[PDB]
């Protein structure tokens, strides 16, 4: 473990005294290419080389040699410039990305504007790939100014790893900027820029990245009309349902918990193409750590809960088979999809229902009460804190979280006459939950403009004022 | 006196890596440990990342109190006085008013971008920046920026929660007085023509043409239904000719290749063929079918890689 | 219980590769016959071919035998394509409808539109 700490320090020690002590124009770069050959043959270590790689980069950081490089990337010739940005490349880790975001930003920033050498242009992209993991500051310094322009020029070649640099800069940028990074993106148009990033047919991980980036920029509301105006989303739903995981399990060694917690919002973000791309890298990722024994860190950030939401409200087969091989390769069940006719359920698809989605406790409360899909459509605070046992608000809460969930993906066919749903659906999508409860007073169509407030709070039990008064207000409008 | 948890709020709610690593930094030379920067998609938030916020900012006693209720951070937005005061075990009301100052500071800073869809946030932060904690509020009742006239003050009491009636008047104040067939179709190679194809149809939707693209999408048993429906509908026509283009439309005398019947249904609706090249030398008009011949007659555009804008604007030139 | 699949896998291996080696124009169509007779054969077992037939679906299933009828389906000779319908007829268990719900959908499809012969469309 430690034998090859021991060989590759006093090896970088001397290196980098021949770099600090000759300053002339074909030894230098002779000495970057010793160094860079050192740090290929250090990251090329099976499972040893990754504490070594970051012990070699702790020594070149503690060395003084990164603000070498920097001096080195301002130098007038080009073969020696191309040699350390070459190296600078291959050794941004989280120690030295901080050192390049306090001195580093403004001189890549200078390189991002020569952009016709390929020799530069391949590593550069690779370096602003690396530093827009850094934080939401980088990632707005690097957007406002010329690093965002790099990128968004350097898509138009054809090189087949500066694509890979680029979509993964990209990828990075929309995980790592925020608000007005994605919108300083997206209003000069990066998503139309991944469009031969995800059709190439030349690489397959490549356009994987570029649709991991689409999806995370059509994660954001404000954002996701222009992306359907890109067209980029059309392409991923062909792409992961005809690609296998466990290949790209094989060919990837995972990622940390800190870039796990990213793929989690791009399940709950109701977005078809994002749940696609996320289920098909936390299957991948879980086939990864099922190789390992840590498969731990899915239940301490809560992705398997996400997972059987996926499976028990698939509309899709795609995202469908993916959650269940992924919760295959994990230690628990997977779980069934649910029957859709919820006036139609008997106690038995309450009690599934329950088993699903993580009210193991109150199993055993709503079998002695008997409640069907009917008394569950029909369910309030009262009965829930007296009959029931649920005295937590909290969690009658969440039940009525997991209650809206349910009454969004229901079938009404046994009681809506006039086809309410679809006309709750179309102000928004949440309002779909109240169509039992319109359904259930005697109402369709051509009865909703003598409806009044008092009798949407009472009967149809709407407890929010502003759906009241939307629904009033459409009920006046447009019907009548 | 109390700076240390003064630094912990600078580390925790840093958006300035200088002034966050100077408290690191002074967090460090003390005795204690320093915390985390928090992951501001508060409605993306799990379990942990809620204990985590309580762990950082001094509410260690009220950790496994959140656990047991598995409060996530779409219930630490919407929490209340009756919630804390019964369910949670925060009898006092001082405590729940520093946890209510907690929860501005929280909701102060914070990501809305998994369900704001018309930028309410800065709409609130336009006009006092202590606004911007009633966004979930307000988006969780299913407003926007297009139905905010039509709201009263009753509604924004009980169901968005705003307790100050002085915020209420502002809200309804700034609500009320300053709110209120494609035609470039592109025919090419499984080969090497993907890129480029991909590529044109870019800089195209760049300046607003629409353009089709996967022909081998329709390449799955669908003969003429929508081939006929595409060109038809198609105001131009660009014929992306890769190295080796014209190689399998060579003696086909039956009608079988795709690009063969794209350059057939084009030179029988008579559009304007753009002929693209990559690289490629024009073939022999007598080795082609008599129903292709003609498409060695039309001005082709040479395409270079490293001015390609200048091309891009030679094709706008020769469009409609 | 065990018996008639130790008796039903080799003879469908042995039938499976003669369907994966052989591309002529009678012989495939006599294979694709041996195989539907072997599940007939498989179907009319007293409560005892269910869990049979539902194993050696799998086994079907499991050695690429699905994809291969289904690069049958668009051949441009009409018998082969008629025995090749007739046994996917009769494979159509839960484990091979996801796998036509991904791959199957479109060739079928296709089938759908050519409907004036009965033999094609009596088992499509
Ligand atoms: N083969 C190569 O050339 C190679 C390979 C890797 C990295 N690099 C270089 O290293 C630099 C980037 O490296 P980085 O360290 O910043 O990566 P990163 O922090 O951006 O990505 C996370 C990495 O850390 C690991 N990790 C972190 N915490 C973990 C945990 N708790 N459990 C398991 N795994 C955990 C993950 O496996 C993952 O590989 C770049 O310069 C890159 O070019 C090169
Ligand atoms: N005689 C025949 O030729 C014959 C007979 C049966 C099936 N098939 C073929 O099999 C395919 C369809 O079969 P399938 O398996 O998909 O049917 P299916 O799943 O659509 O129908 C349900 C069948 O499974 C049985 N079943 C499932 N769970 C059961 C349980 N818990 N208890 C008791 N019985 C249970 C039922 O008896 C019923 O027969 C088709 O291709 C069909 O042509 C052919």
């Amino acid at each position: 473990v430690q034998d090859a700490l021991e060989r590759a320090l006093p090896e970088l020690q001397q290196a980098l005294s021949a770099l600090k002590q000759a300053g002339g124009a074909r030894a230098v770069g002779a000495g970057l290419a010793e160094v860079f050959q050192l740090v290929e043959e250090a990251w090329l270590l099976p499972a040893v080389g990754r504490e070594v790689a970051q012990g070699l980069c702790d020594a070149i950081r503690l060395d003084g040699g990164l603000d070498l490089l920097l001096r080195l990337l301002q130098a007038p010739e080009l073969e020696t410039r191309v040699q350390a940005a070459r190296l600078l490349e291959q050794i941004l880790v989280a120690e030295n990305r901080d050192r390049v975001a306090r001195i580093g930003l403004g001189v890549i920033l200078n390189l991002a504007k020569e952009r016709e050498p390929v020799e530069l242009a391949r590593s550069v992209a690779g370096i602003l790939e690396h530093m827009f993991k850094h934080s939401e500051e980088t990632c707005q310094r690097l957007v406002a100014a010329g690093g965002l322009d790099a990128v968004l020029y350097w898509c138009r070649r054809t090189d087949p790893a500066l694509l890979r640099h680029c979509a993964l800069a990209l990828g990075n940028c929309a995980l790592h900027g925020g608000q007005a990074v994605q919108r300083r993106m997206v209003e000069k148009r990066a998503a139309e820029w991944l469009f031969p990033l995800a059709f190439s047919k030349e690489d397959e991980l490549l356009r994987l990245h570029a649709c991991l980036a689409v999806a995370v920029l059509a994660t954001n509301k404000e954002v996701e009309r222009e992306v359907e105006r890109s067209g980029t989303l059309a392409l991923v739903e062909p792409l992961v349902a005809s690609l296998d995981p466990g290949r790209f399990a094989r060919c990837l060694q995972g990622r940390g918990p800190d870039d796990l917690q990213r793929l989690v919002p791009l399940l709950d973000s109701n977005r078809l193409e994002a749940q696609c791309i996320g289920a098909f890298y936390l299957c991948a990722e879980a086939a990864i750590k099922s190789l390992q024994g840590k498969t731990k860190v899915f239940s301490d950030i809560g992705a398997i809960q996400s997972l059987k939401r996926l499976v028990s409200y698939s509309t899709n087969g795609t995202k469908s088979a993916l959650a269940k091989r992924a919760l295959r390769l994990l230690g628990e069940e997977v779980p069934r999809p649910i029957l859709p006719s919820v006036p139609s359920w008997k106690e038995a698809e309450v009690q599934t229902w329950l088993q699903q989605i993580g009210f193991s406790k109150y199993c055993e409360s709503f079998r002695e009460q008997q409640v069907d899909g009917d008394l569950l459509l029909r369910l309030t605070e009262e009965e829930l804190q007296t009959d029931l046992g649920m005295k937590s608000g909290i969690t009658r809460k969440r039940f009525f979280r997991e209650l809206t969930e349910l009454k969004t993906f229901a079938n009404y066919s046994t009681c809506d006459r006039s086809n309410l749903a679809d006309w709750l659906g179309s102000l928004d999508p949440r309002f779909r939950q109240y169509t039992y409860g319109l359904v259930s007073c005697g109402l369709d169509r051509s009865l909703l403009h003598r409806v009044s407030e008092q009798q949407l709070l009472e009967d149809c039990g709407i407890h929010l004022g502003v759906h009241r008064a939307r629904i009033l207000t459409a009920a006046r409008e447009m019907l009548h | 006196i109390g700076a240390i948890q003064s630094l912990k709020r600078l580390v925790s709610y840093s958006t300035n890596g200088t002034k966050s690593a100077l408290a690191k930094r002074a967090l460090r030379l003390l005795g204690e440990e320093v915390p985390r920067p928090i992951l501001p998609s508060v409605p993306s938030w799990k379990e942990a990342e809620v204990q985590t916020w309580l762990q950082q900012i001094g509410f260690s006693k009220y950790c496994e109190s959140f656990r047991e209720q598995q409060v996530d951070g779409d219930l630490l937005l919407r929490l209340t006085e009756e919630e804390l005061q019964t369910d949670l075990g925060m009898k006092s009301g001082i405590t729940r008013k520093r946890f209510f100052r907690e929860l501005t500071e929280l909701k102060t800073f914070a990501n809305y971008s998994t369900c704001d869809r018309s930028n309410l946030a800065d709409w609130l932060g336009s006009l006092d920046p202590r606004f911007r904690q009633y966004t979930y509020g307000l988006v969780s009742c299913g407003l926007d920026r297009s139905l905010l006239h039509r709201v009263s003050e009753q509604q924004l009491l009980e169901d968005c929660g705003i307790h100050l009636g002085v915020h209420r008047a502002r809200i309804l104040t700034a609500a009320r007085e300053m709110l209120h067939t494609p035609d470039v179709f592109i025919s090419y190679r499984r080969n090497s023509g993907s890129q480029l194809a991909s590529l044109l149809k870019v800089h195209l939707q760049l300046h607003g043409f629409s353009v089709f693209i996967d022909v081998e999408k329709l390449e799955a048993g669908k003969f003429e239904d929508k081939l006929i429906q595409s060109v038809m509908g198609a105001r131009n026509f660009v014929l992306v000719l890769s190295p080796g283009a014209l190689d399998k439309c060579m003696q086909d005398h039956d009608c079988k290749d795709w690009v063969h019947k794209a350059i057939v249904t084009a030179l029988s609706c008579g559009k304007n063929i753009v002929p693209i090249i990559d690289g490629f030398e024009w073939p022999e008009p007598q080795v082609l079918p008599e129903d292709m011949q003609a498409v060695l007659t039309f001005n082709g555009i040479k395409w270079s890689h490293e001015y390609q804008e200048a091309t891009i604007e030679k094709i706008i030139r020769f469009l409609q």
